[PDB]
């Protein structure tokens, strides 16, 4: 994931 | 007189955002540095003959919210967006990171400077040209650095600065 700043979380592992 | 600029430093592990920082803020190469350590640093330069006062975010971690990152990315006038040329999943998260951080902005004008790092490295994954094409998708600087030779790094800084410069006079 990636959690720069709240409340966003985007998955970029994938 | 001065101006103080908010910069954060953002991009997959490893890319050298750290080293980067280093070398604007201490003249020369670190390669090692715990990939742990998120931490603001202060430097005064002079940009186009004026002194600046450059506070910048080196972010770690990016897995997690931090309490610095969440002061930083609500702050934070400017974005160095860092990939690694020789890291090709490091060139493909940068769209990752430019739309969360236009979602943290609230805005499609977030001053933003693309990065390819370790342009001193033989065996590259990622061309210049796929590089300047998305810089230029977004409207953005690209920049070509090597923290280990120091190329292209004051570039990459100042350049950013500038972007604020002109978000500012809006
Ligand atoms: N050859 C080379 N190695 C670099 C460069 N920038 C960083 N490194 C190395 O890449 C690794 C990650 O650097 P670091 O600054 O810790 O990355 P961060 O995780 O983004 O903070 C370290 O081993 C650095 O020495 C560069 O421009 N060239
Ligand atoms: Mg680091």
């Amino acid at each position: 994931f990636l959690r720069l700043a709240r409340p966003f979380v985007s998955f970029i592992c994938g | 007189g001065m101006t103080e600029y908010k910069l954060v430093v953002v991009g997959a592990d490893g890319v050298g955002k750290s080293a980067l920082t280093i070398q604007l803020i201490q003249n020369h190469f670190v390669d090692e540095y715990d990939p742990t350590i998120e931490d603001s640093y202060r430097k005064q330069v002079v940009i186009d003959g004026e002194t600046s006062l450059l506070d910048i975010l080196d972010t770690a971690g990016q897995e997690e919210y931090s309490a610095m990152r969440d002061q930083y990315m609500r702050t934070g006038e400017g974005f160095l967006l860092v990939f690694a040329i020789n890291n090709t999943k490091s060139f493909e998260d940068i769209h990752h990171y430019r739309e969360q951080i236009k979602r943290v902005k609230d805005s499609e004008d977030v001053p933003m400077v693309l990065v390819g790092n370790k342009s001193d490295l033989p065996s590259r994954t990622v061309d210049t040209k796929q590089a300047q094409d998305l810089a230029r998708s977004y409207g953005i600087p690209f920049i070509e650095t090597s923290a280990k030779t120091r190329q292209g790094v004051d570039d990459a800084f100042y350049t950013l600065v500038r972007e604020i410069r002109k978000h500012k006079e809006k």
